[PDB]
RNA sequence: UUAGGCGGCCACAGCGGUGGGGUUGCCUCCCGUACCCAUCCCGAACACGGAAGAUAAGCCCACCAGCGUUCCAGGGAGUACUGGAGUGCGCGAGCCUCUGGGAAAUCCGGUUCGCCGCCACC
RNA sequence: AGUUUGACUGGGGCGGUACGCGCUCGAAAAGAUAUCGAGCGCGCCCUAUGGUCAUCUCAGCCGGGGACCCGGCGAAGAGUGCAAGAGCAAAAGAUGACUUGACAGUGUUCUUCCCAACGAGGAACGCUGACGCGAAAGCGUGGUCUAGCGAACCAAUUAGCCUGCUUGAUGCGGGCAAUUGAUGACAGAAAAGCUACCCUAGGGAUAACAGAGUCGUCACUCGCAAGAGCACAUAUCGACCGAGUGGCUUGCUACCUCGAUGUCGGUUCCCUCCAUCCUGCCCGUGCAGAAGCGGGCAAGGGUGAGGUUGUUCGCCUAUU
RNA sequence: UUGAGGCGCCCAAAAUGAUCGGGACUCAAAUCCACCACCGAGACCUGUCCGUACCACUCAUACUGGUAAUCGAGUAGAUUG
RNA sequence: AACAGCUGGUUCCAAUCGAAACAUGUCGAAGCAUGACCUCCGCCGAGGUAGUCUGUGAGGUAGAGCGACCGAUUGGUCCUGUCAAACUCCAAACUUACAGACGCUGUUUGACGCGGGGAUUCCGGUGCGCGGGGUAAGCCUGUGUACCAGGAGGGGAACAACCCAGAGAUAGGUUAAGGUCCCCAAGUGUGGAUUAAGUGUAAUCCUCUGAAGGUG
């Protein structure tokens, strides 16, 4: 489906209806330094490994919207609520 | 009409004269309803509540009533409207009614219409109405002015019956002198 | 059932006859009840808003308080009390 | 006013059914109780009609059986015109079957089990399968039919 | 098949062509029979068969009874006699069978039939006095070809 | 209510038809675009201003039943169906009796051409 | 080398998914209700195909100049994203314009799960905040309603704050709230087969075989008698349709036995049934005779020997 | 001549020995319409006793008296002497 | 002393109450958990509602009908012939919410309700009514109810669920279903009619057959 790059909607920070740039969420990248991370070194040795054998899972047929919206004033973003869309493309 | 499946509309909406759909939006308010009627020659004011039979009407005000007060002008225009908006405010006001929403039925929400004079009249003799002031003409059209200008353009008087040549925007404030007055009989 | 939705079973329930048919008189969805009346439920299939789980059709609850302008009446389901939130479109003063 | 006789057992009948000869106050067969004809008691009986004999007894044929049938709420007591007399608002047996009769009181507000509990009929009743008009002796009576069963339990 | 199989009604009446694809054809070709042009009342007698026994009559068991009594008549009466009959049922009962053993069971589409309560007339006929016994010995030959035990009911005549 | 406004019930009110009614009164049609307002084009409509004319429309009043609808009597029908009971009948599908309920189509004769509430008003 | 390789199922396998959802019917006029029950759908799509307001009325038919224009009839058969059922006409539909409420936070209640406990999900109805449109009442918690959905652990992402072992600074961690990523075996394991070399626990809770119920199938009969039989229904043959009897075939069911009722065919030895192949006694004949064909009573007796084939069955030979 | 009803007859063939439980029965010991008198349960009525529950008295759950038409069957299982 | 959700077994008496063979989830269907239902204890303190009547409501199954929708389905030159589980202009019986009345019941037998302990149970079966599938079945799968299971005793030749009947002990009596020619307790009972086939002497039924057709 389509849908505006911006327009006007609730601000939570703002606490004031403002005009958003509305951006699909990049991945940030890992840094190999949290917990799970040491757990994965740790408990890994001779023969399988428990949860660390296992492979990633499958594919939902369509994944649910993944957004952040910008307030175009204050700067902060907010997250919503994805809705399942094959496709998602921005309007200018 | 053509046979046992066949649907015929509410009288109401038979005779087109009531709009259900705008009539329950106002009953919502749980306020009693300013209606602004017109007739060709003449307007009407009623303030009417919710009843177990069918409405009632607690107040109203007709323009033909208004020259019990000393009006000898036409009763279809806007000073005309104004006035018998302010009556029945003021009628209302007695009965112990203290605000409305205003039911113009059929009629059109142009701005500056009589409907809405009827609205600014009720609400100037201290009915608590929700009202939009850019919505209603500005005073002096109230007052009777565009018609006055208008016989200006003369040559021809504009009203048959001698109430005057060039009319009397000046017999509006009068009348309305006259009913913001505390004495008046109602 | 084949289905387990609300309006499974509803055909009849749920639908006017004929010369009911199209938008309802406004006087029923203003009508005002008080705390401790007997009220029926009906839904008006003319009206959309204010619903009841279907499974209620038939029930005569007691109003017990309202929330907003639908009204909040109680029953008991078979061996249970429930409340039920309804606005008066779907209502009737019981006698 | 009727006389009620169930003629037919517990078992099998349906539950409704017996709940309703339980609030009629009988619980065995053979057993008899006085009922007034109002709308209410009238649909009790109808719903019952096929597991009992009723109709309208006659003023002796009650008189006989209150005599050797009726009890205290409480107790072996026999219910003659002297117990009537000085327990009931009545001077003897017949004052009290009258007054029955005629609806103005009930076993109970004369300290009298509501129950009467017969003997088996004497030579026979004429058949649980069938209603009075098939031959058999269940549902309504004729008051000379009533009589002749209620005599028959004495 | 025997109708040993569809002669009873111990299944819901199952007409609905909207939802019912298949359906073989009757087998019945004619429900007016004689001389259509004319009408009932032109004439003083009138014989209908009588169904005793509520029954469903399979479309090739109509056929066959009509058959063989129409055919009776026009050997008495000519291709072209005074007389006219009629088969007033229709066929609108479809029948199945299963032909997995009771797994899946629904049956396949197999035929149709015409459900006749007891007391009711399956067959009318209308004739002049003199083809009186004829009619009556054609309906004869009708009823040993459906299922239920008829009566041959004289309506319209009394000359007897 | 010698014609009005707001309604409740939402065809007993619909469809169709006949007759009657208005000098400064009422509702209208009607007359007319400087204004408030208006037509993707039209003062047609909406809106505003107004009385030269009219009762032909609408509307209100009186009435007709052919169609549609509501209710009532008789007939169909205590039929069809059916809650309770049966060592009643039938090879059987099924039927019958007793008890408590009880239609629909349709025919026929009536009813129905709205009823009621609030306000205003020769 | 260790393991996995699911469940449902008229036994199991193959097929299928009735394994998560929605609608009509089944469903017996409250609610609830099963089967590998009947019809059929959903795992999306849409920035408008959402929201409001203004203006407006649709199918279809007719008349005048299957595009367009004018008039008339026209409660709804149009349209409303997609199953089905339902809702809707001064609208919930159409056109036009404006707008982003498809908003943030937090609840009540119902549903999921009738009754009656159970999560995610869903819906209705509120409040607080901020907005849109409208004269205003009011409408907007997405699409008129019922399908369009997913736990924990972990990661990424959003804004502020809490916190990391004597202590300060830095780095890098741990946490409160929430969004997104999938488990369709859909209340979530990470997962292929063979065994006739087999083994154990059990089951007649479940199949093979026999019995039993059924009788569609099979065998036999009867009713009607179209038809042909050179003419002639009925010497003889005999369609359609209709009604039955048997329990020899086959199928169905899963009642009986799985701590065991020994298989097919054959053989040997005994009893029986009649729907009769011969023999006895009869009727008809398209009965000259002879030889037949068909039918009736009738179960006393008889009904044999061989070639192929394990065969039952059947084919074939010579006798009778 | 024709209509209707009752009972029966034909249609009607199976395997160790026929059957309505058997004997056997014909103006019945069959069938249908009525009717009379009887037999026949642990049901119902009635005497005495037992248990259980409740009531009065009581420290008592020890006696004594009273009430049960509206108490007395029971697998799994819960409770108690 | 491996583990098993699988088979077998688990030892004294009595008194009170007394099931579930179903719903939701489950690698779950030969098992569990949570509910339903059984039982025990504590709390509460006045109502309760298995029956009926009436009032105020809910409902589209039976039936019926379709120039009332819808879709099927005849023929003739308006008429004439038929239907519907997924049709309805109509429309029951009946089921159901709430309230009052009568009944019954509860206030020392504490009901209704609340909280807590303990379960068993989640192979069911049959009759009747209503079903859906199937030619059918002592078939499969629903539903309401009563029964067997876990229910004696009387009757039915025998015989889980068909009839009577729900049962402490003992005793007398009278009946129920059913039966009265004998076997076998009671009639070779009464008035009247039919049947000549041993029809029949067979309520119900896997169990008792008997059909279409025909009969001076
Ligand atoms: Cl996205
Ligand atoms: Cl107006
Ligand atoms: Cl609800
Ligand atoms: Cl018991
Ligand atoms: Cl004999
Ligand atoms: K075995
Ligand atoms: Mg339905
Ligand atoms: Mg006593
Ligand atoms: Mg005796
Ligand atoms: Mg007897
Ligand atoms: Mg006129
Ligand atoms: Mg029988
Ligand atoms: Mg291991
Ligand atoms: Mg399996
Ligand atoms: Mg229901
Ligand atoms: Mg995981
Ligand atoms: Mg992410
Ligand atoms: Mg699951
Ligand atoms: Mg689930
Ligand atoms: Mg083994
Ligand atoms: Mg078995
Ligand atoms: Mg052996
Ligand atoms: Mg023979
Ligand atoms: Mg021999
Ligand atoms: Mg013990
Ligand atoms: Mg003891
Ligand atoms: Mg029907
Ligand atoms: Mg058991
Ligand atoms: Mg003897
Ligand atoms: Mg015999
Ligand atoms: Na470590
Ligand atoms: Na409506
Ligand atoms: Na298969
Ligand atoms: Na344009
Ligand atoms: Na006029
Ligand atoms: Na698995
Ligand atoms: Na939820
Ligand atoms: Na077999
Ligand atoms: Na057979
Ligand atoms: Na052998
Ligand atoms: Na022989
Ligand atoms: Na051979
Ligand atoms: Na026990
Ligand atoms: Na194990
Ligand atoms: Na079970
Ligand atoms: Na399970
Ligand atoms: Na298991
Ligand atoms: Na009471
Ligand atoms: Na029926
Ligand atoms: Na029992
Ligand atoms: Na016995
Ligand atoms: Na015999
Ligand atoms: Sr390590
Ligand atoms: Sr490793
Ligand atoms: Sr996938
Ligand atoms: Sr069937
Ligand atoms: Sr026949
Ligand atoms: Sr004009
Ligand atoms: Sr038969
Ligand atoms: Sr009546
Ligand atoms: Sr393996
Ligand atoms: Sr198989
Ligand atoms: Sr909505
Ligand atoms: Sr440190
Ligand atoms: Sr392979
Ligand atoms: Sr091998
Ligand atoms: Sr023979
Ligand atoms: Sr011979
Ligand atoms: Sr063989
Ligand atoms: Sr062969
Ligand atoms: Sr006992
Ligand atoms: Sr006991
Ligand atoms: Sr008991
Ligand atoms: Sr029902
Ligand atoms: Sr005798
Ligand atoms: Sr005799
Ligand atoms: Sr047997
Ligand atoms: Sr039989
Ligand atoms: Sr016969």
């Amino acid at each position: 489906m389509q849908m505006p790059r911006r327009f006007n909607t609730y601000c939570p920070h703002c606490n004031e209806h403002q005009e958003h740039e509305v951006e699909k969420v990049r991945s940030g990248r890992q840094t190999g330094m949290k917990w799970i991370d040491r757990q994965r070194e740790r408990n890994s040795g001779i023969g399988n490994d428990g949860k660390f054998s296992k492979v990633p899972g499958g594919d939902k047929p369509t994944k649910k919207t993944d957004l952040k919206y910008r307030c175009g004033e204050c700067g902060k973003a907010h997250l919503r609520e994805g809705w399942r869309a094959g496709r998602l493309e921005f309007q200018e | 009409a053509t046979g046992p499946r066949y649907k015929v509309p509410m009288r109401r909406r038979r005779e087109a004269r009531t709009d259900y759909h705008q009539r329950l939006r106002l009953l919502k308010s749980g306020k009693p309803r300013l209606v602004a009627r017109k007739s060709n020659k003449h307007v009407r004011a009623q303030l009417v509540t919710l009843g177990p039979n069918g409405d009632d009407t607690l107040a109203s005000a007709h323009s033909s009533d208004l020259a019990e007060y000393g009006w000898e002008a036409p009763t279809g225009n806007m000073p005309s409207a104004y006035l018998t908006g302010l009556l029945a405010g003021l009628r209302a006001q007695e009965a112990g009614v203290e605000e409305a929403v205003l039911d113009i039925g059929l009629n059109s929400p142009t701005p500056g219409s009589k409907v809405f004079a009827i609205q600014e009249g009720a609400i100037d003799a201290g009915l608590d109405i929700p009202h939009n002031d850019d919505v209603l003409a500005d005073w002096q059209r109230t007052r009777g002015a565009h018609i006055a200008e208008y016989d200006e353009q003369l040559e021809e008087p504009l009203y048959s019956g001698d109430f005057d040549a060039a009319d009397l925007p000046e017999h509006f404030d009068e009348l309305r002198e006259t009913l913001l007055d505390g004495d008046i009989e109602l | 059932p084949s289905s387990n939705g609300p309006l499974e079973g509803t055909r009849g329930k749920l639908k006017n006859k004929p010369r009911d048919r199209g938008t309802s008189p406004p006087q029923r969805a203003v009508e005002e009840f008080d705390d401790g009346e007997k009220v029926h439920l009906k839904i008006d299939p003319s009206v959309p808003n204010g619903r009841f789980h279907p499974r209620f059709d038939g029930q005569t609850g007691t109003v017990e308080g309202k929330q907003g302008d639908a009204y909040k009446v109680d029953i008991v389901d078979g061996g249970k009390e429930k409340t039920i939130i309804v606005t008066a479109a779907h209502l009737r003063r019981q006698e | 006013m009727h006389a009620l006789v169930q003629l037919r057992g517990e078992v099998n009948m349906h539950t409704d059914i017996q709940d309703t000869l339980e609030m009629l106050n009988i619980h065995h067969v053979n057993h008899c109780t006085l009922v007034p004809e109002t709308d209410a008691y009238r649909g009790m009986v109808a719903k019952v009609n096929d597991f009992v004999a009723f109709g309208e007894p006659s003023q002796e044929t009650l008189e006989t059986v209150l005599a050797t049938r009726a009890e205290p709420l409480e107790g072996d007591a026999d219910v003659d015109d002297e117990w009537v007399a000085e327990h009931t608002d009545y001077d003897d047996i017949s004052g009290l079957a009258f007054a029955l009769l005629s609806e103005e009181t009930t076993l109970r507000e004369q300290g009298l089990s509501p129950t009467l509990r017969l003997h088996p009929p004497r030579g026979g009743h004429d058949g649980v399968k069938h209603p009075v008009k098939e031959g058999g002796q269940l549902g309504k009576h004729d008051t000379e039919g009533i009589d002749d069963l209620l005599e028959a339990m004495r | 098949k025997p109708a040993s199989m569809y002669r009873d009604i111990d299944k819901p009446a199952y007409t609905r062509r909207e939802y019912i694809t298949g359906i073989p054809g009757s087998k019945i070709a004619q429900h007016k029979m004689g001389r259509k042009q004319k009408d009932a009342d032109d004439y003083p007698v009138q014989i209908s068969l009588i169904v005793e026994e509520t029954v469903q009559l399979r479309h090739g068991s109509l056929e066959a009874s009509r058959l063989s009594a129409n055919r009776h008549l026009i050997k008495e009466l000519g291709e072209e006699g005074d007389y006219k009959m009629t088969l007033r049922k229709f066929p609108h009962q479809v029948l199945r069978e299963n032909k997995d053993g009771m797994r899946a069971a629904f049956g396949k589409i197999v035929g149709t039939a015409a459900r006749v309560q007891a007391g009711e007339q399956l067959f009318t006929a209308y004739c002049n006095v003199e083809d009186a016994e004829h009619v009556k010995e054609a309906f004869r030959r009708a009823y040993n070809k459906i299922t239920p035990s008829c009566r041959i009911k004289v309506e319209r005549g009394e000359e007897l």
